[PDB]
């Protein structure tokens, strides 16, 4: 934005940002008005449409990963209440009859 | 006592004549404009990564 | 508070208006038809990442328990196999394998 | 919008690195799960 202003200046008259110890809001809005004229310029080279992020795909995968994360937790907790408790009991009841 | 002490203050030429509904947006636009002018060299990299999407 | 202001407050608004009449006009040069959908996705992206970063932990919790399940299943079968040999061979001969080498 | 497009690129590349480490960090999960499988298939 300095590399902008230094060679806009002799067409873009602008006053100072800090004047009598107070901030000049008109100068801040004039700065924003050539900062935004980078953003529109870069869109005219790299975003020549307005690209959309698909919120329904994003929420759809977020939901489905939450369901993967839940299926993994269900399998992993079933192993740790039904299966291993069946196994470790039958093992210990074999050993204590032996 | 407070109501009279506000009515007893003549229309303040050191204030801005603006309806109270707009006071938030008017005050926050200075911080928002500063933050946008400072983020400017980040946003230009974001626009140069839009082609990745 | 501490804004630089020149003369009458209406005359300052008149000049600020001539520059906000460029800032709105530049958001009209910059806002795509999907700016809101993009701006709303912000935290749905981070919750997807938060779920996926916990799916890595949970895959890594799950397989480290399936290895325990396998090891435990195999002890259940090996103890069942051992018991069948010890009840098809003579209990005096099985006793001579396991205990007569150790008996006071 | 530009905060969310930045976040989308960062998150998309983070997820493409995390799943890569889950495949390639060590044996790997993708190796040891097939070693375990082929024991019970045998």
């Amino acid at each position: 934005l300095i590399s902008r202003i230094e060679s806009e200046m002799h067409r873009l008259q602008m006053d100072n940002v800090y004047e009598a110890g107070k901030v000049n809001l008109i100068t801040v809005v004039q700065l924003l008005n050539e900062a935004l004229k980078l953003v529109s310029g870069e869109r005219s080279l790299y975003d020549c449409k307005g690209v959309r992020l698909d919120l329904q795909y994003l929420h759809g995968k977020a939901k489905f990963e939450s369901e993967v994360l839940t299926r993994l937790r269900n399998m992993r907790h079933k192993i740790k209440r039904e299966d291993l408790v069946s196994i470790e009991k039958i093992i210990a009841d074999r050993e204590r009859e032996w | 006592r407070s109501l009279r002490q506000r009515l007893a203050q003549p229309v303040c030429q050191e204030n801005l004549p603006i309806e109270a509904s707009y006071h938030r947006f008017t005050a926050e636009l200075l911080p928002l404009a500063v933050n946008f002018i400072e983020k400017l060299e980040i946003y230009i990299k974001t626009i140069q990564t839009i082609p990745k999407i | 508070k501490n804004i630089h202001i020149t003369g009458n407050r209406h005359r300052y608004l008149e000049e600020l208006q001539k520059h906000l009449a460029i800032t709105k006009s530049l958001l009209e040069e910059i806002m795509p038809s999907h700016a809101s959908e993009n701006a709303e996705s912000f935290d749905t992206i981070k919750d997807l990442e938060n779920i996926v970063l916990k799916t890595d932990e949970e895959l890594a919790r799950s397989f480290r328990q399936i290895l325990d399940l396998s090891f435990k299943v195999n002890k259940e079968i090996s103890l069942q196999s051992q018991k069948a040999v010890e009840e098809t061979c003579e209990s005096a001969l099985v006793r001579q394998w396991y205990f007569d080498g150790s008996l006071p | 919008e530009l905060e969310s497009i930045a976040q989308f690129t960062e998150t998309s590349e983070n997820i493409v690195d995390v799943v890569r480490e889950r495949h390639q960090s060590k044996s790997t999960l993708c190796e040891k799960m097939k070693e375990l499988r082929q024991s019970y298939e045998a």
